[PDB]
């Protein structure tokens, strides 16, 4: 219910489209002074600012990044790397955090829905939702997250289909 | 000793006469040496 | 003994015949020249005639003099007023029966010739006569001094050996002087002690033969109407096809030629020697020949790549020589054999721009080869260790620039350059 | 040893029963069928002088 | 004793080698070869000389017609020729203006000069090589004549000796052999039957003093020029001639590795291809003890004089302590370097000079001297003669010229750049697992 609609409070202004003929296939992310963009959604950037940049690329990863301006830098996400396990809130509800996975029950999960980062109950984005696998009832997440020490780590469970 | 040419006499100072003018009756090398046994 | 083989053509005759050019137009020559075989070396040649040599006119054997036939009588003259030339004056040797031995230069024909009144006889005939060379340097008139070498000349001598001539008896000789003259008759007069056969066509047809007698005809009132020949028993003459046949298939006999070919020993020229250079792998030659001068040169391998080339002007002939071997002829001198060894440019022990070009002066293609695929393996080694050097550095830093913070730590910032 | 022949008799042919500078014209007679024959050489060398 | 041994086909050159029978003193054999003979099987087949064309006298018919017999000459041509009107030099022949009869009769026969000038064809196959061998065994020598097949020995003093069959097979000679002028042309006549005028065996004959000549010369009879007695002819010019013309170099100026072609038997001599092997036979009383010879102990090599040159350039010293004066046997075993010497007297002390001949830039070899075995070390240098006149006494290797140098400039980059690929690959793996192990932690 409301939970919902904090998310569409927060990812008012902060999230921008990926368009191609019409069709909104991924979702970028602007947290850190640093524009997160996949490979595999390709398409222009509704933004014009963020469209007219450079983009450097890391294919084992599956990330873009670029370097968002200093004027800015102050609207962006938030980012935290202290995540216990538990609940966390989704664009489409909620989300489990168990044994360092993320998992999301059946019925919502199609082509388009990529990029949506993983928020908390404070308001700081923990994970970076990529791409999915059926497990069961309850599908898997394959996502990237951060550490203490200061590592991007790509978490990929086995035959994921690409969102 | 012999001549070079296979049909030749030899008189006494080495030259070489043709082999039928030994004993002709003529005398053709120098102290008649082919004339002396004929 | 030497009578023992000159007895032999004293039973022959000399002859009469056909030449060409003999000193005005064509002519019947008693010196006609029947063949002139040349292929003794320093010059000899061995001609044969048709008078005689050796022999006297009544038929002993004088010493030097040639025997010729003079419209059916026999005449003589000595062998020095004999003369014969084939493009410079020549030298007659000796001569025995038809055969004649001279001394001649190369020529396109032969003309012998003779004076006996103040009538000029001659002969001559298209026959090549040519000077053979012996060795590999060749020459026109032989050296002063050389090297002794087997020759092969005609032998001066007249022994038995085993060619013989065939000797035919005559035919019947016309004779229009033979046949005359009446106040109104023809009458055929015989020579002495001599034989004729007369055949005239004038009223019938009559063949009929005396001997010594000189027989008047009635008929046949002209001296075209009446040939008469000669009758002669007791001779031979060569079988030549200048003369008619007799009657009768028999050859008759045959005689041994004198004047063969033999072996023999000749002085060859001897060569200026060369000026031998050498170099790295080749030896240079400079040859100054004083007449033409044949060089022959290979290689002591299993491909020879012989050389063989008539030099005649100063040359200056380069060559290569391996470490297999290489040898030169040069005139009549023996061969000279050469061998090569390792003396390449360079030093071989340091300064890498001279090892190269001693080991490339060496061996050329392996040089090349081995140098090429060595830059190449070398070349691939630091393109791989490059790219796996540039494949770990952004192994490393991939997972440090996606993170919002964007710090480096301490030991990956400058072991990889990141900054 | 060789037979030579002047009619059907044969003979010696080192021993001729003529000679040229006895008997000319008939020396020639002698000399025709001895042609084809391997002692024409000592034929005419036994010919050659008395 | 048994010992087989293998020395190259190259006369001049001297070869030693030792028999080493265990307790016994070693032997020393040396065999110089003074001449390689190669003797084929020779078949004649036909000879050939000049022609010599036989014009037979013209039968002439005064109103009448000859008529043409044959003779069987060879290459007889006969034609009759009607309406001649000849001449002789006391006037006319005949009487009638025509009616006359002519024949013209030629034939070929042999030259009169065909057994002194003449050429001969041949058939070669089957070469036996024969050797002159001048040996040493045990300080005695015999110059001896030895058969190169796989049987024949030779037996001196209780010594038996077998060369072996050649490695090579081949001949300077071909199938078809001219010999002419004392010379030998490797040359290919036609058969006996199949000579063509003009060219090489247009007169064939089994032998110089045969009876039957085959003759192909294109005879054809002319006409006879109005008012003259002669027989004409025209034929094409001798085949002998233009060979003789014609003629490439003769096989002892063309043919390879350095044959020396020779005449009266036909063969070829010091011809340096292939390599001879050897068999012994020898008695036990030619050997001797080894108390009763010198034998040594501690000798050292080292080398004075070393240059890789063609002769002996190489000069060494072996510093010695024997136990008993006398001479014997030094040997090297391996290809690197050819003694000189074969035998050196030693007193009981002092030093023996011996002289080598190498082809390598850095020797090193194991050089036997009484019964014991020393190492000679060294380095040589490059000659400066560019050319000289004798063959090379050694035998070269592979690698035997490559310096230290060479050496150094190969190992350090080809090793070199397989340890920077090593180390690219271990540098490579610990990244990876660094960067797998950061990322177990989640
Ligand atoms: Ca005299």
């Amino acid at each position: 219910g409301k939970r919902q609609r904090m998310v569409m409070k927060l990812e008012s202004d902060k999230t921008f489209p990926i368009m191609l003929e019409g069709k909104i296939n991924g979702y970028a992310c602007v947290v850190g002074g640093k524009l997160f963009r996949p490979m595999h959604v390709e398409g222009k950037i509704d933004n014009d600012v963020l469209a007219a940049l450079k983009t450097k690329k890391a294919s084992k990863y599956d990330l873009e990044y670029a370097d968002v301006p200093q004027n800015m830098r102050a609207d962006t996400f938030k980012y935290t790397h202290e995540k216990p396990q538990g609940y966390y809130s989704w664009h489409h509800g909620a989300v489990q955090y168990e044994n360092g996975r993320f998992t999301v029950p059946k019925g919502v999960g199609a082509k388009g829905d990529s990029g949506r980062p993983i928020l908390d109950n404070q308001g700081r984005v923990v994970a970076i939702v990529l791409g999915g696998v059926n497990e069961g009832s309850r599908t898997a997440l394959s996502v990237v997250m951060w550490n203490e020490k200061g590592v991007t780590v790509k978490y990929t469970p086995e035959n994921c289909e690409q969102w | 000793n012999e001549c070079n040419i296979p049909g030749n006499f030899m008189c006494s100072n080495g030259r070489c006469i043709p082999g039928a003018w030994q004993c002709d009756g003529l005398p053709d090398c120098f102290d008649k040496s082919d004339e002396k046994e004929c | 003994s030497t009578e023992e083989l000159f007895n032999e053509y004293k039973l022959t005759r000399p002859y009469m015949a056909r030449c060409i050019r003999c000193a005005v137009g064509s002519c019947h020559s008693p010196i006609a020249i029947e063949a002139v075989k040349s292929d003794g070396h320093d010059g000899y040649v061995r001609l044969q005639t048709s008078s005689q040599y050796g022999l006297d006119s009544s038929g002993n054997l004088k010493g030097r003099t040639m025997r010729y036939d003079m419209h059916g009588t026999i005449k003589e003259i000595p062998l020095h007023q004999v003369s014969l030339y084939t493009s410079r004056p020549c030298h007659i040797v000796d001569g025995h029966g038809y055969f004649l031995l001279a001394r001649c230069p190369a020529g396109d024909s032969i003309t012998m010739e003779f004076k006996k009144d103040s009538v000029r006889h001659s002969c001559s005939v298209p026959y090549e006569v040519k000077f053979n060379p012996v060795g590999r340097e060749l020459y026109t008139h032989p050296p002063e001094h050389g090297v002794e070498q087997a020759c092969q000349v005609y032998a001066h001598d007249a022994q038995n050996r085993g060619a013989y001539v065939e000797m035919h008896l005559p035919g019947s000789e016309v004779d229009s002087s033979l046949v005359s003259l009446s106040g109104s008759s023809v009458t055929v007069t015989p020579p002495d002690g001599t034989s004729a056969l007369v055949e005239c066509e004038c009223g019938g047809t009559k063949i009929s033969e005396t001997i010594n007698k000189t027989k008047q005809f009635s008929q046949c009132t002209k001296k075209e109407q009446c040939r008469a020949y000669r009758l002669q028993n007791d001779k031979w003459v060569y079988n030549s096809d200048k003369l008619p046949k007799a009657a009768g298939a028999t050859l008759k006999g045959k005689l041994h030629v004198p004047f063969l070919l033999a072996d023999g020993k000749c002085t060859v020229p001897l060569a200026p020697e060369p000026m031998i250079t050498f170099g790295f792998r080749s030896v240079s030659l400079k040859l100054h020949p004083k007449n033409p001068t044949y060089l022959i040169t290979r290689q002591l391998a299993d491909e020879p790549h012989y050389t063989h080339e008539l030099i005649s002007e100063p040359a200056v002939r380069n060559f290569t020589v391996t470490e297999k071997g290489w040898e030169f002829v040069w005139g009549n001198h023996p061969p000279k054999r050469f061998w090569a060894q390792e003396t390449a440019p360079g030093n071989p022990h340091g300064l890498p721009h001279e090892v190269i070009t001693h080991y490339y002066h060496r061996y050329p293609m392996s040089t090349i080869l081995g140098l090429s695929i060595c830059a190449a393996i070398a070349t691939v080694s630091v393109a791989a260790s490059t790219w796996l050097f540039c494949r770990s550095r952004v192994a490393c830093l991939t997972p440090y620039r996606l993170t919002p913070n964007a710090r480096i730590p301490f030991c990956l910032a400058v072991l990889c350059c990141a900054r | 040893t060789t037979m030579c022949l002047l009619a059907n008799v044969t003979f010696p042919c080192a021993q001729p029963p003529i000679c040229y500078d006895r008997k000319p014209a008939e020396t020639l007679a002698m000399l025709s069928v001895n042609v084809d024959n391997p002692g024409y050489d000592e034929l005419l060398e036994a010919a050659v002088k008395c | 004793y048994e010992h087989a041994t293998t020395m190259p086909s190259q006369a001049g050159i001297s070869y030693n080698t030792i028999v080493n029978r265990a307790g016994y003193a070693p032997l020393p054999i040396s065999i110089t070869p003074t001449k390689i003979k190669l003797i084929p099987t020779v078949n004649l087949e036909y000879v050939t000389c000049h022609y010599k064309t036989g014009m037979d006298s013209p039968a002439i018919k005064c109103c009448g017609s000859q008529e043409c017999t044959p003779t069987y000459r060879p290459d007889e041509q006969c034609k009759v020729f009607t309406g001649v009107y000849p001449f002789m030099w006391g006037g006319a022949y005949c009487f009638c203006d025509t009616e006359n009869t002519q024949v013209s009769k030629a034939y070929v026969m042999k030259s009169d000069d065909c057994l002194a000038d003449h050429a001969e064809a041949y058939k070669a196959h089957t070469a036996s090589v024969q050797a002159f061998l001048n040996i040493t065994v045990g300080e005695h020598s015999i110059v001896t004549t030895v058969y190169v097949n796989g049987e024949t020995p030779v037996n001196f003093n209780g010594v038996k000796i077998t060369a072996g069959p050649l490695s090579t097979a081949w001949t300077p000679f071909d199938r078809k052999i001219v010999q002419y002028a004392g010379e030998i042309y490797n040359y290919d006549f036609p058969e006996y039957g199949a000579g063509q005028p003009g060219a090489f065996g247009d007169i064939q004959s089994r032998t110089v003093s045969s009876s039957d000549l085959y003759a192909n010369t294109n005879l054809v009879l002319q006409r006879p020029k109005a008012g003259a007695i002669h027989v004409p002819y025209t034929q094409a010019p001798s085949g002998f001639e233009q060979w003789k013309k014609d003629k490439a170099p003769s096989l002892k100026f063309t043919a390879p590795f350095g044959c020396e072609i020779y005449t009266n038997p036909i063969r070829a001599e010091n011809c340096a291809v292939g390599s001879i092997p050897l068999a012994f036979d020898i008695p036990d009383a030619l050997f001797t003890r080894v108390s009763e010879t010198p034998t040594l102990s501690a000798a050292e090599c080292t080398l004075n004089e070393c240059v890789y040159s063609s002769d002996f350039g190489g000069i060494a010293t072996v510093k010695y302590s024997a136990s008993k004066s006398g001479k014997c046997a030094v040997h090297v075993p391996s290809g690197t370097a050819t003694l000189k010497e074969a035998a050196v007297e030693l007193t009981e002390q002092g030093s023996a000079t011996i002289h080598f001949s190498t082809a390598n830039i850095h020797p090193e070899f194991r050089l036997q001297i009484c019964t014991s075995y020393v190492t000679c070390k060294g380095d040589c240098h490059p000659p400066k003669d560019h050319i000289v006149t004798h063959p090379q006494y050694h035998a070269q290797t592979f690698t035997a010229a490559v310096s230290k140098t060479a050496w150094t400039w190969l190992t350090s980059l080809l090793g070199g750049s397989a340890v920077i690929i090593i180390i690219g690959l271990v540098l490579a793996t610990i990244v990876a697992m660094y960067v797998l192990t950061n990322q177990k932690h989640n």
